[PDB]
DNA sequence: ATCAATATCCACCTGCAGATTCTACCAAAAGTGTATTTGGAAACTGCTCCATCAAAAGGCATGTTCAGCGGAATTCCGCTGAACATGCCTTTTGATGGAGCAGTTTCCAAATACACTTTTGGTAGAATCTGCAGGTGGATATTGAT
DNA sequence: ATCAATATCCACCTGCAGATTCTACCAAAAGTGTATTTGGAAACTGCTCCATCAAAAGGCATGTTCAGCGGAATTCCGCTGAACATGCCTTTTGATGGAGCAGTTTCCAAATACACTTTTGGTAGAATCTGCAGGTGGATATTGAT
């Protein structure tokens, strides 16, 4: 009957920008249901780019390329810039 | 032996969300650095909501963010009002905002 | 016998609603219209509780919105108070109406 | 057994409740006629989802409208809502 | 650079509805848009649908769902209609 | 001998199949499915295509155009809805004056 | 023998029912392929593009305008008025939630 | 300039397809505005994909996919 | 009501851009039998949570009275746009070589995925901890009459 | 502007519902080793994309004039806001019966990948095919002056 949930990644990030500030048990569902749009939206972009371009693999390119389709300017610089970095480490380890 | 996100430098789940991706038929194959780059994106504009919700319940003389927090911050960002222009937070209100020509007489 | 003038109370109340998020129809008399109108197209269905209050913050969200744009469309008019021929023009704008 | 008769419930949403949000809506002056037509773009927009909510509740061969049918047919409409699970 | 399209059953159909009518080019690859438009529609929604409920297979039920999810009223009705007499009339064959 | 003729249709099934086993739409595409999906088009098809061809015939053309799609379209109310979200290329729109621009009789 | 002219509105009475028939793209060609090409252009130099891709975009900007314009009617209309202005497109636009 | 070159006279067109009657003089411009707004929308992203494929031509196919993702679906031009 | 300037309509005519039929290629597909697997349907069944209602308690809906002031009819007239005619700048179409750059095939190395199987990062439930809802009261602020 | 009826803010106060902390299981992440592929790189060809001269002339731009639209000012009927009195019905909390739902176990019909075989669907030199766009004549309608 379990049922997974980012909460505690969601509390651990809170507690990064706000290390005195908690957060409703309504206010998480909010932040989950939140999360889980945003990576449908993107795994939907993703999932199409790949389709039109004919190739069978979702990489890092269409996540990227998706995060570009779907947000707004300034969000979608940071958002690359996160991700790229993210990647970069990564690879860089193991 | 480091876990992904470890390894990534996230606090969000490298490998759940390489799962989701897996079980969510949206392509045959899901290469190792999708999730990676998927999760940081997600983890980097929860931290974006969260520090704007947290200001907003400090304003508000709150140490608890509520709903209404999460909306202040997201109709009061341009960019996020925008990602979010078609979503309904529950129990999150409205920006007090009133037309102008409502106000009373003069001036 | 003090007296408001006309718009007075009415401004307190867009001051004091724009505040709170406080569902603003009453609770049982909305989930009695939602189990009308569900047993008109399926009778016998029973519903979790968090399914009728899901309804009505998307129905308050709706209509809360759609006031705002009839507000609108009522201004643009040179009027302050909203009319059906105001709701219409905006549903008919939002695509909701042919 | 026998569960009582439900008619005329949408005037269970009353004129105080429909000023309230249109109060919350930003709207100083309402005319008399607002209400009834108020009333009826509520019962067009239940309607619409509900009978969505209702599919995917027969799809899944229960009897029980879960948050989850009224989650996913307001995003199948484009009226996402978040804190319900969805 | 062989390139599928719906376009010789478009002419078909168009054949048992108006025998002497054709159709310009344009409007061919207009009915081809819809078709394909369609038909990612529905896929589509029969997808979400088994995901949904957790069933791996996309059936005739999850297609019928999806077409009442997105047909308006008469259209809906009458494509179930359809929908059902081909499969009947499929599985009523040696 | 050909699963369109055993299902009564001009759609072609069997390419319906390989679109949705192709598609990333689940593991698994059930045997109806493909049969069931191609009927629903080829009906849509029929539907727009009757009307086109009515709208062709008024105008005293033989030959459906784009224009005529419109016109079936948009003159019905039902297809109009479903295709709310869609333009069609050289479709043009609906004669339609509002009645107040009218010179005064 | 001449003098002769229509009245203000008849003309335009006219123009509206001739190209509510018609189909054709009504912005003149080349001009659009400059303002495409010239946008183009601040997003990634160089570009090439393929003739039907200009095509598809006049349609789709053409339709929208179009679209546009019957929503500024009903605005103009609605305030009692027969000639749409700049605030007529910006309520259009507005209640459509393309921002003012 | 180029938004320049589309015209009074054809954004007049433009509008009595709309069924518009009379047009205030303030219109062409806020005309012009608006359509480069929804060009610039459009373009970008079927630049985007145009970029994403690695091409240096923007394909019909491209603009078409652009569309759709603004929920402006367009037929006839493939996809 | 009477002209007369122009717009619009119908019948007919015909070349040709684009449509339907001929046709042979041939890679590509659709499809049939088989041996392997598994997705998911009854039947059983623990037990969550949904429907229903009653008492108590008071919040809030209903219905009326009173009059402030909003909306909209009428009139008027300034000046913005529509109509039109003059002048010519610029688009459009087609014949026309120069070249960018799509997209196919082949070779092949990096990079998947599935079954194994070891280890632990979540999750559900129990225990432990505390923010803030809601009442009180009181100083300051806003309205609206005079 | 002066004073009175009222609402608004806000800071302290406090029991508690709701959140943050501690615990022993288990889906479910994370290393290996094959066995298998995807899709990139490069050489390469030819589809169309770009830039352009050159007629033909179709539209855009400018300018003049004035018909009539839109909006300001004034007026006043009656609609809708404010407020009051009365009491109905919603809300909260339990209390109970049980309708349904979901989580194992067992197992048969149905789906997949491979491999192999026959043909439909795409293409295009082919061209004959042909609907209807445009152009003309001449009859009648629409419009707007007088
Ligand atoms: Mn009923
Ligand atoms: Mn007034
Ligand atoms: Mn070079
Ligand atoms: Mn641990
Ligand atoms: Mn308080
Ligand atoms: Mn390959
Ligand atoms: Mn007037
Ligand atoms: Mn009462
Ligand atoms: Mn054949
Ligand atoms: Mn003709
Ligand atoms: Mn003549």
């Amino acid at each position: 009957t379990r049922k997974e949930s980012y909460a505690i990644y969601v509390y651990k990030v809170l507690k990064q920008v706000h290390p005195d500030t908690g957060i409703s048990s309504k206010a998480m569902s909010i932040m989950n249901s939140f999360v889980n749009d945003v990576f449908e939206r993107i795994a939907g972009e993703a999932s199409r780019l790949a389709h039109y371009n004919k190739r069978s693999t979702i990489t890092s390119r269409e996540i990227q390329t998706a995060v570009r389709l779907l947000l707004p300017g300034e969000l979608a610089k940071h958002a690359v810039s996160e991700g790229t970095k993210a990647v970069t480490k990564y690879t860089s380890a193991k | 032996a480091k876990t992904r996100s470890s390894r990534a430098g996230l606090q969000f789940p490298v490998g759940r969300v390489h799962r989701l991706l897996r079980k969510g038929n949206y392509a045959e194959r899901v290469g190792a650095g999708a999730p990676v780059y998927l999760a940081a994106v997600l983890e980097y504009l929860t931290a974006e909501i969260l520090e704007l919700a947290g200001n907003a319940a400090r304003d508000n003389k709150k140490t608890r963010i509520i709903p209404r927090h999460l909306q202040l911050a997201v109709r009061n960002d341009e960019e996020l009002n925008k990602l979010l222009g078609r979503v309904t937070i529950a129990q999150g209100g409205v920006l007090p905002n009133i037309q102008s020509v409502l106000l009373p007489k003069k001036t | 016998p003090h007296r408001y003038r006309p718009g007075t109370v009415a401004l307190r109340e867009i001051r004091r609603y724009q505040k709170s998020t406080e569902l603003l129809i009453r609770k049982l008399p909305f989930q009695r219209l939602v189990r009308e109108i569900a047993q008109d197209f399926k009778t016998d269905l029973r519903f979790q509780s968090s399914a009728v209050m899901a309804l009505q913050e998307a129905s308050e969200a709706y209509l809360v919105a759609l006031f705002e744009d009839t507000n609108l469309c009522a201004i643009h008019a040179k009027r302050v108070t909203i009319m059906p021929k105001d709701i219409q023009l905006a549903r008919r704008i939002r695509g909701e109406r042919a | 057994r026998h569960r009582k008769v439900l008619r005329d419930n949408i005037q269970g949403i009353t004129k105080p409740a429909i000023r309230r949000l249109a109060r919350r809506g930003g709207v100083k002056r309402i005319s008399g006629l607002i209400y009834e037509e108020t009333r009826g773009v509520l019962k067009v927009f239940l309607e619409n989802v509900i009978r969505d909510a209702v599919t995917y509740t027969e799809h899944a061969k229960r009897k029980t409208v879960t948050a989850m049918d009224v989650v996913y047919a307001l995003k199948r409409q484009g009226r996402t809502l978040y804190g319900f699970g969805g």
